[PDB]
């Protein structure tokens, strides 16, 4: 068989650095050198980036390069941006004869530091037809922040444990923040049976909370 | 110069599913073409591809159960039999030599259609207006998308004329096997009612909700 | 031979 071991797996740099993505295979590479890169957004289809070990592909900003021979290929990104926020895949051809025809690497998630921004916090209470379906679901929603933040839910003062769903929106192409939304799943008995419902988010050491009571919603 | 991939839908495991690869611009008959596969929150995997003349090759993982064929306007990938692990986004792909050289690379990608290989059957969101706890100048108002099967809704704001200030965050797959998902929009005291449209083609579904604080 | 997927 044939493999392309790709390295790192996730990197983090500032805006103006430098990445460098490691693609190793496992033996030879059709015509030595048909080694490609993708680059994949969150949600979208790849798009070719270099094919042929270094060759840049259209529509390409010439701040990405790549290079190698044989078996060892890299990709370099010389001056992040927030726009290259997104998850990169290396792709080699083999003899069909011996291996499979094609293999991609696993991939390497590329998050791009952007400047630091505190979130502000939403809370929205269940809209009051959501109880008799016997389930309630309440939102928070972390706004326009950087870096990575965690979410605490508190029922009454109780620090829960389950029931929690988070999804975070890709990073934005132009400044790097983030958007979360946390979702909290209770049953309308549970729901019913508790008043105070807060959200946490904490940034560092930093929290933000909002709050309702379920008496005044 | 355009793909577009079809048939992706909720499978019972065990059963077979064809999908489509149209293309746009250029002949099947000059052109190879590949499917390649990505599961939920994983990365790529090559299938397989066919040659300009028809000759067909499949990695070692798919053979047996994977078949491509085309005509000229047209490249198909047919399962024989689904597991859950087939669930996942499938391209199709121009592959990308001539008769003088390979490039090695796949240089036009369709945007994907998505095969979900589970039990359950087609499930309709429940929709819920997500509005703040009792003017505020600046607000934040959204749709709670709740409890679909399969993926994907589309969600969009007054028939896709609102635009600015939208976040429609990703799905997460609950326990159970179903989806959810939540858009919000910031409008401003002076707004009118924002109105959130909320599409399932796999139940044919078009559900509105009309939100204001 | 050549392109190698033009054969089997």
């Amino acid at each position: 068989a044939a493999v392309l071991t790709q390295t790192p797996s996730s990197v983090s740099s500032a805006v103006g650095g430098t990445v460098t993505i490691n693609c190793q295979a496992s033996q030879s590479l059709y015509n030595n050198k048909n080694l490609a890169w993708y680059q994949q957004k969150p949600g979208q289809r790849p798009k070719l980036l270099i094919y042929s070990a270094s060759t840049l592909a259209s529509g390409v900003p010439s701040r990405f390069s790549g290079s190698g021979s044989g078996t060892q290929f890299t990709l370099t990104i010389n001056g992040v941006q927030c726009d290259d926020a997104a998850t990169y895949y290396c792709q080699g051809e083999f003899s069909c004869s011996s291996a499979d025809c094609n293999a991609f690497g696993g991939g390497t998630e590329v998050v791009v530091k952007g400047d630091p921004v505190a979130p502000t916090v939403l809370i929205f209470p269940p809209a009051a037809d959501q109880v008799a379906t016997g389930t309630v679901t309440i939102v928070c929603v972390a706004n326009k922040y950087f870096p990575d933040v965690t979410v605490t839910w508190e029922v009454d003062g109780t620090t829960q444990t389950t029931g929690i769903e988070n999804s975070k929106t890709p990073q934005n192409s132009a400044d790097c923040t983030y958007n979360l939304s946390s979702t909290l799943t209770l049953t309308s008995t549970q729901y019913n049976s508790h008043k105070e419902y807060t959200c946490k988010v904490t940034q560092g050491t930093t929290s933000v909370v909002q709050s309702f009571n379920r008496g005044d919603c | 110069q355009s793909l577009e991939e079809s048939g992706g839908r909720l499978v019972t495991p065990g059963t077979p599913l064809t999908l489509t690869c149209t293309v746009s611009g250029f002949s099947l008959n000059n052109n190879a073409m590949t499917w390649v596969r990505q599961a939920p929150g994983k990365g790529l995997e090559w299938i397989g591809l066919i040659s300009r003349s028809g000759i067909t090759h499949y990695a070692n993982w798919a053979k047996g159960r994977f078949t491509i064929s085309k005509t000229s306007t047209t490249v198909d990938l047919k399962i024989t039999t689904s597991t859950t692990e087939d669930t996942a986004t499938y391209f199709c792909a121009r592959v990308d030599y001539d008769d003088y050289r390979d490039w090695g690379s796949f240089n036009v990608w369709g945007p994907g259609t998505l095969v979900t290989v589970s039990l359950g059957q087609p499930k309709a969101p429940s929709v819920f207006p997500l509005a703040p706890c009792c003017p505020s100048s600046t607000v934040t108002l959204g749709c709670l998308v709740k409890g679909y099967l399969p993926e994907p809704v589309t969600v969009t704001w007054n028939s896709g004329t609102l635009t600015n200030g939208v976040r429609t965050f990703p799905s997460v797959r609950q326990s159970s096997g179903l989806y959810s998902l939540s858009s919000v929009v910031s409008v401003t005291s002076s707004s009118q009612p924002v109105t959130c449209n909320v599409a399932h083609p796999a139940t044919n579904t078009k559900v509105d909700k009309t939100v204001a604080p | 031979h050549f392109p190698q997927f033009s054969y089997s």
